[PDB]
RNA sequence: GGUUGCGGCCAUAUCUACCAGAAAGCACCGUUUCCCGUCCGAUCAACUGUAGUUAAGCUGGUAAGAGCCUGACCGAGUAGUGUAGUGGGUGACCAUACGCGAAACUCAGGUGCUGCAAUCU
RNA sequence: GGAGAACAGAAAUCUCCAGUAGAACAAAAGGGUAAAAGCCCCCUUGAUUUUGAUUUUCAGUGUGAAUACAAACCAUGAAAG
RNA sequence: AGAGGUUCCGGGGUCACCUUGACCUAUUCUCAAACUUUAAAUAUGUAAGAAGUCCUUGUUACUUAAUUGAACGUGGACAU
């Protein structure tokens, strides 16, 4: 039976009936994806941080 | 029977600007890239490792992984209803930098050395930008540029 | 020859130093990119090059901008160290290297570690990094368009820059001595051309086959009677020479660069202007076509 | 006018071409190794013909380069044939020049087996002093006019010394 | 200011014709024992800066030059185009209102600029 | 493509000049490529191991294809890679 | 669509000729969804900062010839 295959009418308005939403952008992104070879490092940085700022703190 | 493959409908938009074929100068490789670099993506169609997709050419964003050869750039996409974060691992000859996010940290540094000059001062400093405002008052002279022109002109044909 | 327009609109030139033959695009690019991650880390080359009279070599990394030198010797001042003689020859492209090596580590205040091969023996020994200390100083061999045959004097600066202190990493089958039928080296024939034997082994073949050549070839080593088993005494002087004082003493110049420029821009032909040009097309309009 | 532009023998290059390989070529090679002292190179065919009898990567020809004094040694050798004798063609466009003679005849002969005709072609290659300029591979350039080999100057050379004459039959 | 080595932008740098180049550099150029590579020391390799030469490369200059680049109230606010009307017209299409706005053409100018290092009456 | 070379010419091989790609890259078409990505030579198996991440079709599932790394182990090259 | 350019490039006609085709050069008329040096309008990505900027110097098994960088920080300053 014959009939409409395919259109794009009305999806942009049921698009932004609930707004069309930015990610919603945090601090300390996730580190997926980063170079692994950075993140082991990095591990041990902020690990080196916090024991020499407890140390300087107590 | 319908293509939708890879890189369909790439035919003038990998093509390789005219008179500007050949080989990639060494500036695009010694360009250094760091994370949260804003970037704009735009495929060297001569170098086929590493090529964004054909929806991510013109598409501008920030950097997040830097490897040996290529840096991972976040985009967000609209899809559907919503903008997902797209990360992409693009060698950097389809990578420059952002010339706005350039201007934007000299508007940083001209707006740092201002308020530090009206602090120096006591002044105020009003270091917004504005739009174009309407013109002010003139009196425009007429010595030399008496007011001189003539009607709208006949038709002619002159085919 | 008389190219259409056609021709002339769609031509791309190649870049200028390519144009020019100087410059291989496909190594430099190897060459000069970094790893972006060691970002703004520069990546040294040692840059060796032969023309006809001079060995160049220079240390050199990268910027857009253009290329920076941080330190630079040629061979031509190889007269102050001892070597008066045969100043592209594989011992001068040695001798060059290790002054550019020593130059260079004392340069960066790491000329006392990594003193590297003091006595000097043709073994492949590449410069190893002390325990606990500054590693040595990492530089890659920039040979540019010359072919890369076993015995070719760019090795000699590549084996003298190692022999200095330089990190230069190579294998040792492009070195003399190297046998295509063993995967072994000669360490003692490496060391004749160190030294220059093979220019001594011809100085001594000379002068017993023909005479005449002998005069030829090598007149400057009877003109101021330089032996021909002295070579060895001359570069082995000159080793240490280098190594007490690779400091770059420049020359005076014996005059300045603006009485140089006074002086030759006195046959520098000056482009002429529109005025002129334009009087020069009427003139020859008028001299064409007065009725001859 | 200067003595770097002196029109000189870079090459003379000896050609037969054999269209069938195997002995004949064999043979063709022969010749030429003992008449210039260098072994010669083959020379394989670039597509079939079928009406050639040649066909594809099959060795069908031939040919050695000689510099030096050895090229200007074979030269009166080969123009004695001609009876120091060429044509107004013979000399190409671009200053080189040529020409064909038969038997190798006499001069050299070795143990001279049953090997039968083999005639070849003589190419001389002239130019002056500065050629290098196009052959080497740092600053690969190009001869300028003033230097470029003309018809009119190996003719002129041609003309002089060897003492011979052109387009009389 | 010349020149070299390494370059950045990659024709204002290319191409064609011709002329000039002091000094140094570069180059051609000389040799074939060794390292090495060729059918051929032509290229590649080595040796000598010694026998020679600026002839060429290279550099600069010239051309109502080809090309290329830049600019223009030059074409041209033209073509196209977004928006509007219960506008015109049988229609094809077109005009108008609020906007954006080319390209070819035509003229004028230009014909490499420059970074690091070394060297040169 | 032009000019030349006994048989040899329209076309056999040899030589020179011009040659921005008008060739070639397995196969459609498009893109790309000139000291190459083409042609020839030398060495070789990275067409290997393990696991994440990513891109495109996507529901951001699967499959296919690909991308950039990380720990190895190798190949190549003077080396950068 | 005409112009200019001599050849056993099989124009028949000297046995160098009115009755030469292609080709080459300078011009000429008209075009292209799957042609293009160019190149809009409309639509389209990003940025316009406190998760920011500057100064000092802590950590690291990453990175550098080298605390040289990288990433995250402490402390200080800047809130019409
Ligand atoms: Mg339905
Ligand atoms: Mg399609
Ligand atoms: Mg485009
Ligand atoms: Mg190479
Ligand atoms: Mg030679
Ligand atoms: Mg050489
Ligand atoms: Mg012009
Ligand atoms: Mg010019
Ligand atoms: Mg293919
Ligand atoms: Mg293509
Ligand atoms: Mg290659
Ligand atoms: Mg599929
Ligand atoms: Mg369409």
């Amino acid at each position: 039976a014959k009939s409409k295959n395919h259109t794009a009418h009305n999806q942009t308005r049921k698009a932004h009936r609930n707004g069309i939403k930015k990610p919603k952008t945090y601090k300390y992104p996730s580190l997926k994806g980063v170079d692994p070879k950075f993140r082991r490092n990095h591990k041990h940085a902020l690990h080196g941080t916090a024991k020499a700022l407890a140390a300087a703190k107590k | 029977g319908k293509s939708h493959g890879y890189r369909s409908r790439t035919r003038y938009m990998f093509q390789r600007d005219f008179r500007k074929h050949g080989a990639v100068h060494l500036s695009t490789y010694l360009k250094v890239y760091k994370v949260g670099d804003i970037v704009d993506i735009k495929a060297n169609g001569s170098i086929q490792k590493g090529m964004p997709h054909k929806f991510y050419q013109g598409k501008t964003g920030v950097v997040y992984n830097v490897t040996k050869s290529s840096v991972g750039v976040i985009i967000n996409k609209m899809v559907g209803n919503r903008y997902l974060e797209k990360r992409l691992n693009l060698r950097v000859e389809h990578i420059k930098h952002s010339k706005c996010r350039q201007e934007f940290l000299e508007r940083v540094k001209a707006n740092a050395a201002k308020r530090a000059e009206a602090k120096a001062q006591g002044v105020a400093v009003q270091l917004k930008r504005q739009p174009a405002q309407p013109r002010e008052s003139r009196i425009v002279s007429t010595e030399g540029n008496v007011p001189q022109t003539l009607a709208p002109v006949p038709y002619e044909t002159f085919i | 020859d008389a190219k259409s327009s056609a021709y002339s609109s769609r031509f791309q030139t190649p870049f200028r130093r390519r144009r020019e033959g100087k410059t291989d695009y496909y190594q430099r690019k190897r060459l000069v990119t970094q790893h972006k991650a060691k970002y703004n880390t520069p990546k040294y080359r040692l840059v060796v090059r032969f023309t006809n009279k001079d060995i160049i070599c220079q240390i050199i990394s990268s910027t857009i901008t253009g290329d920076v030198v941080l330190a630079a010797a040629y061979s031509h001042e190889l007269p102050r160290y001892g070597i008066t003689h045969g100043l592209t020859n594989w011992a001068a492209a040695y001798a060059t290297g290790l002054l550019i090596a020593r130059r260079t580590l004392q340069k960066l205040g790491l000329d006392e570690t990594y003193k590297g091969v003091e006595e000097v023996e043709g073994e492949y020994e590449l410069t190893e990094a002390v325990e606990d200390g500054p590693r040595p100083f990492k530089v890659f061999l920039d040979i540019g368009l010359q072919r890369t045959t076993t015995g070719a004097r760019v090795f000699g600066a590549l084996k003298g820059a190692s022999d200095g202190g330089l990190y230069v990493p190579h294998s040792e089958n492009r070195f003399p001595g190297w046998d295509f039928e063993t995967e072994e080296i000669d360490p003692e024939l490496l060391r004749s051309y160190i030294f220059g034997g093979h220019v001594s082994q011809y100085m001594e073949e000379l002068a017993d086959d023909d005479e005449e050549r002998f005069s030829e070839l090598f007149k400057g080593y009877l003109a101021d009677d330089i032996d021909a088993d002295s070579l060895e005494d001359i570069y082995t002087s000159a080793h240490e020479a280098i190594r007490a004082d690779p400091a770059f003493k420049p020359t005076e110049k014996k005059f300045t660069k603006e009485q140089y420029a006074a002086e030759s821009k006195k046959y520098r032909q000056t482009k002429l202007s529109k005025e002129e040009r334009a009087a020069r097309v009427a003139a020859k309009i008028a001299a064409l076509a007065g009725q001859q | 006018q200067n003595p770097m532009r002196d029109l000189k023998i870079e090459k003379l290059v000896l050609n037969i071409s054999v269209g069938e390989s195997g002995d004949r070529l064999t043979r063709a090679s022969k010749v030429l190794e003992q008449l210039s002292g260098q072994t010669p190179v083959q020379s394989k065919a670039r597509y079939t013909v079928r009406t050639f009898g040649i066909r594809r990567n099959e060795k069908i020809a031939v040919h050695v380069t000689v510099r030096g004094p050895k090229a200007e040694e074979i030269l009166e050798r080969g123009l004695k044939v001609k009876e120091y004798q060429l044509r107004d063609r013979n000399f190409s466009a671009t200053g080189n020049f040529g020409f064909g003679i038969d038997e190798h005849i006499d001069l050299g002969i070795k143990y001279d087996p049953s090997i039968g005709i083999f005639g070849m072609d003589f190419y001389v290659v002239m130019n002056r002093p500065g050629a290098r300029v196009t052959r080497r591979k740092r600053c690969k350039g190009t001869v300028g006019n003033s230097h470029k080999t003309t018809k009119e100057d190996t003719v002129s050379w041609f003309k002089q010394k060897y003492d011979a004459d052109v387009l009389d039959k």
